[PDB]
RNA sequence: CAGUCGCGUAAGCGGGGCAUAGGAUCACAAGAUACAAAAAGGAAAGAUCUUGGAUUUUUGGAAAAGCUACGCUAGGGAUAA
RNA sequence: GAUGGGGUAGCAGAACGUUGAGUGAAUCUUAGAUUUUUUUUUUAUAACUAAAUAUAGAUGAUAACUCAAGUGAGAAUGGU
RNA sequence: AGACAACACUGACUAGGAUAGCUGGUUUUCUGCGAAACCUAUAAUAGUAGGCAAUUUAAGUAACAUCUUAGUAGGUACAGA
RNA sequence: AUGUAUUAAGGAGAGUAUAACUUAAUUUAUGUUUAUGAUAGAGGUUAUCAACAUAUGAACUCUUAGAGAAAUUACUUAAUAAACGAAGUGAAUUGAAAUAUCUUAUUAACUUCAGGAAAAGAAAUCAAACGAGAUUCUAUGAUUAGUGUGAACGAAAAUAGAGCAGCCUAUUAAAAUAAGUAAAAUGGCUUUAAAGCUGUUUGAAUAUUGUGGGGAACCUUCCUCAAAGGCUAAAUAUAAUACAUGAGUUACAGAGAAAAGUACCGUGAGGGAAAGCUUUGAAAUAGUAGUUUUAUAAGCAGCUCAAGCAAUAAGAAAGCGAGAGCGUACCUUUUGCAUAAUGGGUCACCAAGUUAAUUUUAGAUGCGAGCGAAUUAGAUGUGCAUAGUUAAACCGAUCAUUAAAAUAAUGAAUAGUGUCUAAAGUUAGACCCGAAGCCUGGUGA
């Protein structure tokens, strides 16, 4: 078939309760190694800072005299004390800063990033849900929070203490691997929960994604609308004369 | 196990690499393939050097100069138009102007000097069109107007082709009129347009009046001329008789 | 092959000499071609074709004299005593 | 019952090792991780078994795959 | 006296800025193939370029080598005057 | 190392509570918050058991009045380093395989002047018949146009980005619109012959009602600008301090400097170290111990054959080895080296085809007559290819020579583009080490 189902669920209690269409060419093309491997060390060549520095026999301090005459001293002829034979003498062929970043064909990078995405979904490791994606944290630790009554060190160590159990239950935590939340803007639940119980998982804004680490934890759950709008910027290969991006098969039963 | 941990290129994507200065057995090791104490080991030889023989290009010398002054025109065939045409990618009731050759890609992206229509595959040709270029071969148009079409062949510069893309200027298949019946009209309609755009040049110089002059290429300045006159602008057409 | 000349009844012959020993480019000079002409009309200076003036004789083509025992450096048993 | 087997200059192919990096918030470790040694086995520039000595729960070590090089020294009247 | 001018003077010391067609050195393993020291040119002869031609792996082969049979070019050994 | 923020004069001598810094070398006060902080006690030397913010007393001598042998004299409310900037002057090594023009190079260096930056700057600019609209910095354009015998040198328009600001009534106080000027000859610079700078000798004109300059020899028309008068922030250069980041370093590394321009060397200019910690303890080397062989023998000390010794004990032989034979180190450089040719006392460590831009090839792979990039509505950002031919344009599936043309003759036609891995050509130190010498500025009798 052309197009493949996706089912929205609601975060807290996982009930499937809308359905979404995409193309085969969205969550469903084949596993090429070569392409992800091209698209993740792609990225790992931007990231990297570059700033390595060495001196060499003409940046090293000192005067360029000639340390020994030519000949007659029975000794190696030498010339300049910065030369590699010697003991504070520079590195020839040394690192310097320099660009390590590399390319990459706008529509390679767009079938890796589309690839990736297929892989975690024909494993079932691609669990969709609704817009609101956040922890719910209990409404009572929420009261107390904002009033000032609990102190960091216990608002961190409840956090962490719930956020664990939340997991465990879920099959998500630690012991599953982990798991990694994408959202389209920063919530203060979800982003909050996972800096003091990172064990647990992590969460991540759309525009912080990369080809990377849709590929490192055990599950992706990202929202219904950041998904569409993770197919609709990394398409390249496909918009170019449309297909399924979103289309609703099963509508939410208000 | 992990993905990451089993990615990578394919076998035929990977070469060995060549280290030299380590070891004998590596096959590089003690001189890394230069010799033996020669000008090769030791230094540099230039590239242009042959040994101080002559080269060819002062034995002989260089011939002929390049032309800096030729326009770039980006040839455009009849084949490659009907193709279009039949896929719906130039629309054929309305004009074909430059903007619409640059924009569809049959040109390519690049935009030179100007557009030359050919007559390659001319026999196929059958669609009735109003194209407008900037010069045009004998066999094409032949071949637009045997079919029932319009063709025009306009002054353009490398600059007014960028403003009819960018939409800077409108295009028109008619020079700037002259005299001074004709500001009333001129200076009326582009007040009517509310936007600033720029005018399309004319030819200035002998070779690129004559060329747009003469009816042969369908120039649009052919208008001026009497059945008679010439287009060249210090040739004329002798007389025939006894006398 | 085309062009157009000579000789020969004709067939045909003729793109120098019975054969084997005359250096370029650049620059310069004389003719032709109508190619391009830095706003434009011209021009200049260029390009193509033909041709001339050379112990460029170290003749694949630098405008070029010696001493060192006051001598120096890099090298050679690739080379003498 | 396949064919082939010396090698300088030189050309080409395939691998190991070293340093750091990613998977890694991973795996393993007083029921001994790690210990510059010794020993044992395997077509073996490497790793492995055991032994002896000391005692670490991570500023420890680590397979596999991949990434990047200040990556491999009996030879320079070489340098410390 | 090419004498002296603070280790140096046929031109000191010191800082800054070189080249070296020359000599020396160039570090792990396995595997496959495998030369040349000749010709031509060169202010060129211990250098370099182009060939012959080593290597890689693709497409071709009426390829290449050798013998047989038939044929051709050319004047050496020898022999002769 | 880079990036960001802030800042715009630097050092020395001697002395002093040896964390406390200037003969006052641990001054004296204010405000707030103080464990829900900030990022109901003890303690004035058995001290500073309080952080933040705003104030405050003190702060010597020399560089630095005059003199002098700097830190002295004698006086006195005496006081500004370097780097960066503009102008002036201006080489040589080097490359051209020599070398004069050229290149190196409007470089280094030196001199003057100036500020926290300076300079430059709102067109007598570029464009080409359409238009842009000051200066400055970065990239593309561009191994281009072009010059040069060569070697090589080398723009502008335009584009993108950083910044953006215009004016004379200049947010600092300036013009009655510029004459020995524009320009010419000549000698030079720069450069493409124009334009620009300039010594010498000469020497104009007065606005589109077309006067003047420019548009790359030159003339002409047109276009464009309006010299001989001025002001102007930002993006930029350098230094200092702080902070952020790191497939940067972790002690022969990183800055020369983990206590450093100190010790030490040199008359001097100047040159210029070593040295971390409580952990680990390799190799060489030295004195011994265990097993084993050795005082009749001529070993690059290894290899082949091998008696014997060697475990208190059931089992278990690593090692040493008499004796027999074979074997003249290694590397470099050479026609050829055990060579009495070169290099090494041993061991450990440092130590050599790398990076950047540019131009290619192969393989792999994405797209595909397009590729790449970049992008409520629109537009924008190099490039390569898609058509060939010629010295070149016109021309064009045809084109060029044939001085008219013409299947008369001859040659030339169909997948590109981006990325990765690797090998490479080119310019940069360019695989590493090494001259004698040349030039510039300083030092010393
Ligand atoms: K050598
Ligand atoms: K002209
Ligand atoms: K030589
Ligand atoms: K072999
Ligand atoms: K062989
Ligand atoms: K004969
Ligand atoms: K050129
Ligand atoms: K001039
Ligand atoms: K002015
Ligand atoms: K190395
Ligand atoms: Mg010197
Ligand atoms: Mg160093
Ligand atoms: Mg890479
Ligand atoms: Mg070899
Ligand atoms: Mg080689
Ligand atoms: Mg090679
Ligand atoms: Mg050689
Ligand atoms: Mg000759
Ligand atoms: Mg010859
Ligand atoms: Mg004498
Ligand atoms: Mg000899
Ligand atoms: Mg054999
Ligand atoms: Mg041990
Ligand atoms: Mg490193
Ligand atoms: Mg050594
Ligand atoms: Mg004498
Ligand atoms: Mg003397
Ligand atoms: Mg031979
Ligand atoms: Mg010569
Ligand atoms: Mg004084
Ligand atoms: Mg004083
Ligand atoms: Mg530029
Ligand atoms: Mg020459
Ligand atoms: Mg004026
Ligand atoms: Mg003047
Ligand atoms: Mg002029
Ligand atoms: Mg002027
Ligand atoms: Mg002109
Ligand atoms: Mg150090
Ligand atoms: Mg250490
Ligand atoms: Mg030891
Ligand atoms: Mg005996
Ligand atoms: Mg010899
Ligand atoms: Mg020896
Ligand atoms: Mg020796
Ligand atoms: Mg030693
Ligand atoms: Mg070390
Ligand atoms: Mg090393
Ligand atoms: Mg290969
Ligand atoms: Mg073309």
């Amino acid at each position: 078939i052309t197009n493949v189902p996706v089912t929205v669920y609601s975060f807290p209690e996982l009930e499937p309760r809308s359905l979404e269409s995409y193309s085969a060419r969205h969550l469903h093309l084949p596993l090429r190694r070569d392409i992800l491997h091209l698209a993740v060390i792609y990225e790992g060549d931007s990231t990297r800072r570059g700033m390595a520095s060495t001196k060499t026999r003409y940046e090293v301090h000192g005067s360029h005299k000639k340390m020994s005459p030519q000949k007659g001293t029975g000794n190696a002829r030498r010339g300049t004390r910065q030369s590699p034979l010697m003991k504070g003498g520079g590195k020839t062929f040394g690192p310097k800063p320099r660009d390590f970043s590399t390319k990459l064909n706008k529509k390679v990078y767009d079938l890796a990033w589309r690839t990736a995405l297929s892989y975690r979904y024909k494993r079932g490791e691609l669990i969709v849900t609704e817009d609101g994606l956040d922890l719910p944290l209990p409404n009572d630790f929420l009261w107390l929070a904002g009033g000032g009554k609990l102190s960091r060190e216990l608002e961190d160590g409840y956090v962490r203490k719930w956020v664990h159990e939340f997991m465990t239950s879920l099959n998500w935590g630690k012991e599953a691997g982990r798991t990694t939340f994408i959202t389209g803007d920063k919530r203060p639940n979800l982003f909050t929960g996972f800096e003091l119980a990172g064990a647990e998982g992590r969460a991540l804004e759309l525009w912080d994604v990369d080809v990377k680490d849709l590929l490192e934890t055990g599950r992706i759950v990202i929202e219904r609308s950041a998904l569409k709008e993770m197919i609709e910027d990394h398409q390249s290969d496909l918009v170019t004369r449309g297909p399924n991006l979103g289309e609703v098969l099963v509508r939410a039963p208000r | 196990a992990s993905i990451l941990a089993s990615l990578s290129d394919n076998r035929g994507a990977y070469h060995k690499r060549i280290r030299k200065g380590r070891g004998p057995s590596s096959g590089y090791g003690k001189t890394a393939g230069r010799g033996t104490k020669g000008q090769k080991a030791h230094g540099h030889v230039k590239p242009w050097f042959q040994g101080g023989q002559t080269p060819l290009i002062v034995s002989h010398g260089r011939k002929g100069f390049v032309n800096q002054f030729a326009a770039d025109m980006s040839e455009l065939n009849l084949e490659k138009l009907q193709e279009w045409i039949e896929a719906g990618r130039i629309d054929p009731t309305k004009p074909i102007t430059p903007k619409e050759i640059i924009k569809s890609g049959i040109i390519g992206s690049s935009i030179k000097d100007g557009i030359k229509l050919l007559g390659r595959g001319k026999e196929s040709f059958k669609i009735p069109v109003t194209i407008t270029v900037s010069r045009a071969s004998a066999s094409a148009i032949e071949a637009i107007e045997a079919a029932g079409g319009k063709i025009v062949t306009r002054f353009y510069t490398k600059e007014s082709l960028k403003r009819l893309v960018e939409g800077k200027s409108l295009h028109t298949d008619k020079p700037l009129p002259v005299g001074k019946e004709h500001v009333e009209e001129i200076l009326a309609q582009a007040r009517s347009l509310k936007k600033k755009y720029y005018r399309l040049p004319d030819p200035t110089s002998r070779w690129d009046i004559e060329y747009y002059r003469d009816p042969a290429h369908r120039g649009y300045l052919s208008h001026q001329l009497a059945p008679g006159e010439s287009p060249s602008l210090y040739f004329k057409v002798p007389t025939g008789g006894e006398k």
